[PDB]
């Protein structure tokens, strides 16, 4: 004879196949202030916006790999 | 000359913050695909890596990643025409210097955002020569001891001026770059910084310059373990590396926090902009925000790749493989080319590293993801414009041409010639951070790591195929060495690794015997030996997977005395356990995680009980099974079982009738209640064939010595010697001490036949072969004339899901309960002894905490283990876990636990938990597979939750090591707990129970205990 059949009780883990890992890798509420010395007054001119950023780098290809070569020649 | 410099800072600046707006598409294009893969606040974990393989392809697909290829090569000639025009911009000595501050400025937040580092913090470097800016010369410090400059850090300290904030941080390098430079200041300049690492911790202030030393001296101090310990250092501890670059990791994750709230590691709330085009309110216009937020976060992602190559190589597989993930979501989050790169290698490189993990499938995914990276159309015109130009970025391509080829024999000679290009090619960004000409530049340290990772994995292959053939293997090697050696710190994972597996390369040590059976000049061998018995002696505080696994199991393979071998084959294993007790105990030492040489280790061996044997198994460098058998009163007998071939002829058709077990577990169908029971009978009755298959063929004759010795009485101690002074030198006295002993159980010819295995090593006599069964003759009559000992099993993690306790000998033998590491056994029998308990542990398990079918998913178990707790007195919550507050109080209080859900420590006791309390509390694990060990590669001791346990000094634990029917293991339980009361222990409960279980191995063998034995209080 025998007895019925059984279900078996898996883990859905699989021994850390999953670990939801949790936001803790660092302290909580760290705001901090810059601290910092020079912070001394800048410039004010004409500013080359989205449109006019293109088209300063539209002057310059720059070589083809090549720039590297140039280094070591100074 | 403003001529030229005031078009080329306009030229510059349109080049990054069009470079910076480029950049800045890309990353919120990935804020697209961040809350439709995993969400507004989702939750990410290992099985996360494959929607992280979707991202990077829908990075790489989108049409902006190909339009960053443009604005690298212009601000590369940016670079190449400011160091023309460097001269002039020095001899202005104006105020018009300080609009002149952001023409390196703006590319300074250029190459190290991309992570171009040699060319970043150069122009960094002129920026402080041309500026001298405070907060600056703060992150060119870091950066100039970062690369391992130890030459280039002697001019520029003395030049510049350290004012109060910088007195205390210019003062952290000094520490650390006399440190490696004197042999003698190892010990005075390491208290120096080990004053200095409590110290910032210590300071309550949230300072960001604070912070920003925070971070760099606990990553001084964490590479400070790295040299060769000698009579001075001995008695001076170390801090080890894996702590506290977690904490060097954490503290430049809080300076992004501040600066930039996408690009931290910690935060996986992604519905924040990571965007560093508004930059913070204002500063499009200030110079030295571009270093500040250049160097920061590239400062954060050359401690996120250190901590996750770190583990790599410690064995940490659990806080790798998070720590591999959400590096590269923040590098995707970041959507630079090289940032990405650098962890989608590493993530193909760690599947390359671990084996059979269920990672064949996390490899294919990822393998292909970083080539999927690299090519055009996604699933040469954008790779190799930034190939050539940056120096860290060629060494990643070609290390994925490694990873793509599975580390060949050619690839490496690939990549060995390449290498002696790329630091030619990248010697001239190199030599302009010097100003001389004179001195010689060492290679980029990540390119040197990457060289160090790559070739250390092909060595690997060499050894798994067995060859060293070829010339030119030696001269890929003697040229990978002195990559390795310009940096003799910082760097001695590659070091260490790579002298070993060349030393083996030369001499395998395959040692070809009668019982080995592999299926499908002396001059020379001291010159090595010299070295590793300093190598030993040396370098005993560093536990690194690859170095430790290969030496320690290579000294045990060739000592002669077997004292050191035991010593050596003890510490060789489990390096992922023992690395989570260091990085608890914040602190290594030669001698409290490691033990102090071979004199230490005998003491606790005589010092184990009598009792109390340790039979370990253990795989070698290479990869063949010794057997390590120690006692007190006995030397350690160690004996080569088979090959690797063997027990994966071994571990194959296991799985395969263990796949058996659960297909019809998982998948019955509609099934027959009888031929349910009946089929799988007989694969049950295939293993009562098959463990007398592993007796005869795997461990053979040698199967006899697993039973646990006792003492040898002194007038049978008189024949011990007399077998070890006729053997002529062919056994020991201590292994002829336990044949003695071992003689009576065994039969004629098996005891014939094992004593002269012992002589098929060394030396084995003729005129002893023909006195030989004499022996066994006076052997009996020694033995009869002169309780509850026990035979601990410390398997290696590849045969460790093998019944190791259900074997044809242990039929009438129960006392043979397992453990986990030999180190952690001593480290259990010491706390017995502080403690001093008894070496059973008396429990009463009348208080004894119960966990008991959570979420209420399980069924009638739940209503089946709850009538057995009827009878007694538990306390415990069912259906739920109640609080992880109330798991460690349970753990710590009551004296027995009893865990029948699902699996083990998935939601009601994870490793949080176990890592704040320690437990005294014998832990009854209860699930299929709840101790089982996946078995990882060579080193990494397998992936499982028992390491845990051990390290949280759990005394024994209860498992189950694979998928069992929930009825018959609830069965199981009921008439195991009661054979404890109603001595008989614990071993003997699980015996009797085998006999009241309807399977006799595919269910009963399943239980396994790691501990010390459970008696019933009374």
């Amino acid at each position: 004879l025998a007895a019925d059949i059984e279900d078996d009780m898996l883990n859905l883990e699989d021994q850390d196949v999953v670990l939801s890992e949790d936001r803790p890798y660092g302290d909580v509420i760290d705001p901090a202030e810059s601290e910092a010395e020079a912070l001394a007054e800048l410039g004010v001119e004409e500013w080359d916006s989205y449109p006019p950023i293109d088209p300063a780098s539209r002057i310059g290809d720059d070589f083809n790999y090549v720039l590297r070569t140039e280094d070591f020649a100074e | 000359h403003i001529e030229k410099l005031d078009e080329l800072r306009k030229n510059v600046s349109c080049t990054v913050i069009g470079f910076a707006e480029q950049t800045a598409e890309l990353q919120q294009e990935i804020s697209e695909l961040f809350i439709a893969e995993f969400g507004v606040n989702g939750p990410i974990d290992m099985n996360s890596l494959s929607k992280l393989a979707r991202i990077t392809s829908y990075y790489a697909s989108s049409e902006y990643f190909q339009g960053l290829a443009k604005y690298q090569r212009t601000a590369c000639k940016m670079f190449i025409t400011w160091q023309t025009l460097r001269k002039e911009a020095m001899e202005c000595r104006s105020k018009d210097r300080e609009i002149f501050a952001s023409i390196p400025a703006k590319l300074c937040f250029f190459y190290f955002y991309n992570g171009e580092l040699c060319r970043a913090v150069v122009c960094l470097l002129d920026y402080i020569d041309l500026s001298d800016d405070t907060l600056a010369k703060e992150a060119a410090l870091r950066w100039l001891m970062f690369l391992g400059e130890t030459e280039l850090i002697e001019k520029k300290l003395k030049t510049w001026k350290m004012d109060k904030s910088s007195k205390d941080m210019f003062s952290a390098t000094e520490f650390a770059m006399n440190y490696l430079k004197k042999s003698e200041y190892r010990v005075e300049m390491l208290e120096k910084l080990m004053k200095l690492r409590d110290k910032v911790k210590s300071d309550p202030t949230r300072s960001f310059s604070r912070y920003e030393l925070a971070s760099y001296v606990s990553w001084l101090c964490s590479t400070l373990s790295n040299v060769p310990v000698g009579s001075a250092l001995r008695e001076c501890e170390f801090p080890d590396r894996v702590s506290h670059i977690q904490e060097a990791a954490l503290k430049s994750d809080s300076l992004v926090r501040n600066r930039i709230p996408g690009l931290a590691s910690s935060q996986f709330d992604n519905s924040v902009n990571a965007s560093i085009w508004p930059f913070l309110d204002g500063h499009q216009e200030d110079s030295n925000y571009y270093v500040h937020i250049g160097s920061t976060i590239a400062w954060h992602f050359e401690m996120r790749r250190e901590c996750a190559l770190v583990n790599v190589t410690t064995a940490q597989t659990r806080d790798s493989m998070s720590a591999m993930i959400l590096n590269l979501r923040v590098a995707l989050k970041s959507a630079s080319f090289f940032r990405v790169l650098q962890t989608t290698n590493t993530l193909a490189y760690y599947s390359s590293i671990i084996e059979e993990a269920g990672s064949e499938k996390n490899a294919k995914l990822m393998r292909v993801s970083c080539v999927n990276l690299l090519s055009s159309n996604p699933i040469v015109c954008n790779v190799c414009t930034i190939y050539p130009l940056h120096s860290s970025f060629a060494a990643e391509y070609m290390m994925s041409y490694a990873i793509h080829s599975d580390f060949s024999q050619l690839s490496i000679k690939h990549f060995n010639d390449e290498f002696a290009r790329i630091r030619e090619r990248g010697m001239s960004s190199q030599v302009l951070m010097h100003r001389d000409s004179s001195v010689r530049p060492r290679p980029n340290i990540i390119q040197n790591e990457i060289f160090g990772m790559c070739v250390i994995r092909w060595l690997t292959k060499k050894l798994d195929s067995k060859e060293s053939a070829d010339e030119d293997t030696m001269e890929i090697f003697n040229n990978a060495l002195k990559i390795v050696r310009y940096l003799q710190q910082r760097t001695t994972d590659m070091i260490l690794a790579v002298t070993q597996l060349g030393r083996q390369l030369e001499f395998p040590m395959e040692c070809n015997y009668s019982w080995m059976r592999p299926t499908i000049d002396k001059e020379r061998f001291e010159k090595v030996r010299l070295a590793m018995r300093n190598e030993m002696n040396h370098y005993g505080h560093i536990l690194y997977r690859e170095w430790r696994c290969r030496l320690f199991a290579y000294v045990g393979r060739t000592s002669r005395d077997p004292w050191e071998a035991a010593y050596a084959w003890a510490e060789s294993t489990q390096i992922g356990a023992r690395n989570a007790v260091q990085s608890r105990l914040e602190k290594c030492k030669r001698g409290l995680v490691t033990m102090s040489g071979h004199d230490r280790f005998k003491t606790c061996v005589q010092s184990m009980p009598d009792e109390m044997t340790l039979v370990q198994i253990a795989m070698a460098d290479d990869k063949t099974i010794y057997l390590v058998k120690l006692h007190a009163d006995r030397d350690p007998i160690i004996m080569p079982l088979a090959h690797y071939s063997q027990a994966v002829e071994l571990m194959d058709k296991f799985t395969f009738l263990l796949d058996e077990d659960e297909m019809i577990a998982k998948y019955p169908g509609d099934i027959t209640p009888e031929e349910f029971w009946k089929r799988r009978k007989i694969v049950d009755g295939r293993m009562m064939t098959f463990v007398d298959e592993v007796q005869k063929h795997f461990l053979g004759v040698a199967a006899s010595l697993l039973m646990p010795s006792g003492q040898l009485g002194p007038k049978a101690a008189e024949l011990a010697i007399k077998i070890h002074k006729l053997s002529k030198g062919g056994l020991l006295l201590g292994e002829a001490k336990e044949m003695v002993y071992q003689s009576k159980l065994m039969d004629a010819k098996s005891w014939e036949a094992l004593i002269l295995r012992f002589c098929e090593m060394r030396t084995t006599d003729e005129k002893f072969k023909s006195f030989l069964p004499l022996m066994h003759r006076n052997s009996v009559e020694v033995m009869n004339q002169d309780e509850k000992k026990y035979t601990y099993l410390v398997i290696c993690p590849h045969l460790s899901q093998f019944c190791w306790e259900r074997l044809p000998i242990f039929d009438e033998y129960p006392y043979v309960g397992r453990q986990v590491s030999i180190h952690s056994t001593f480290s259990q029998l010491e706390a017995m002894k502080s403690q001093e308990k008894q070496i059973p542990l008396q429990i009463d398990v009348q208080n004894a905490y119960y966990i008991l079918d959570p979420d209420n998913n399980l069924g009638e178990t739940q209503k089946r283990m709850v009538e057995y707790i009827n009878k007694f007195n538990w306390e415990g919550t069912v259906g739920s876990a109640p609080k992880s507050n109330e798991i460690s109080a349970a753990l710590s209080q009551r004296d027995a636990f009893f865990f029948i859900g699902h699996g083990s420590g998935s939601s009601v006791m994870p490793r949080s938990v176990l890592k704040q309390s320690t437990c005294n509390a014998i832990s009854l694990l209860m699930g299929c597979g709840s101790v089982r060990t996946i078995p990882q590669a060579l080193g990494f001791d397998g992936k499982t939750a028992i390491l845990d346990y051990a390290m949280a000094k759990c005394p024994l634990i209860v498992g189950c090591l694979w998928t069992v029917t929930d009825g018959e293991i609830d069965r199981f339980l009921i008439r195991m707990i009661d054979d404890c009361f109603e001595l008989r222990q614990l071993s003997e409960a699980m015996h009797e129970a085998r006999s009241k279980a309807r399977l006799k191995y595919l269910t009963g063998a399943a239980v396994v205990m790691y501990g010390l034995p459970v008696v019933a209080k009374q």
